[PDB]
């Protein structure tokens, strides 16, 4: 799961998407 | 400007033990606090969208207008290349540093418009000429704004360890090999406590 977290935070830096996780 | 680095995960729970661990082997470490904001031109590609970063470790919270009083390093980062799991990662990234009233505004003029904004929060340590940063993405409590509360963008957040060191000419090989070398160096030094490994950036 922190993997996944990882590749959502890193997602968000890089194009400001929000993943659902991420509220 | 090329960048070799490895990416790893650390849980809260174990955050303490980690940095202990990373001040028994590294050196450093130094306090980590910046303030980023991402601007697009006016499928979209990241790869070519400026990243500005201001040191706010350096700034009164109570500053009003901050922004116009710093130094901004502008970042342009591609994507990592292909094709090199279970190598280190590697991608183009290319700085510069720039001032005077505001920045901000300069790149608008450039025809780019703002996408978003965060904080870093962490540490950074250094070792075998690399640098090794574990830290914790925030979110401003208000626009712009580098007065605290940073709020997480989850609850349950890791913390990210990002290896890495910068290689100026990519055309240098001994240069690219001295720096994975250094790399595979720093990565059986934090295996004991943390798992290093090429991630696509």
């Amino acid at each position: 799961n922190a993997n996944q977290m990882l590749t959502d935070i890193l997602s968000f830096m890089k194009s400001g998407k929000r993943a659902a996780a991420l509220e | 400007m090329q960048e070799l680095y490895l990416l790893g995960v650390v849980p809260s729970r174990r955050f303490e033990a980690v940095v202990n661990s990373l001040s028994k082997t590294l050196d450093g470490p130094k306090t980590i606090l910046e303030f980023w904001v991402v601007y697009r031109p006016k499928p979209r590609q990241p790869d070519s969208w400026l990243r500005l970063c201001s040191n706010i470790e350096s700034h009164d919270e109570t500053d009003t207008e901050w922004s116009k009083n710093t130094q901004w390093s502008m970042y342009l980062e591609g994507n990592s290349e292909p094709k090199r799991e279970d190598k280190c990662g590697i991608r183009p990234v290319n700085r510069a540093k720039l001032t005077n009233g505001s920045v901000t505004e300069f790149v608008e003029k450039m025809g780019y418009e703002f996408s978003h904004e965060y904080i870093i929060q962490g540490l950074e340590y250094f070792f075998f000429d690399t640098t090794v940063r574990i830290y914790q993405t925030l979110i401003p409590s208000q626009q712009r704004s580098i007065k605290p509360p940073f709020h997480p963008m989850n609850e349950e957040q890791p913390w990210i360890l990002h290896v890495y060191t910068h290689v100026a000419d990519a055309s240098n090989q001994v240069a690219m090999a001295k720096a994975e070398a250094n790399l595979t160096k720093v990565k059986t030094l934090l295996s004991a406590f943390c798992d290093l490994k090429n991630v696509r950036l």
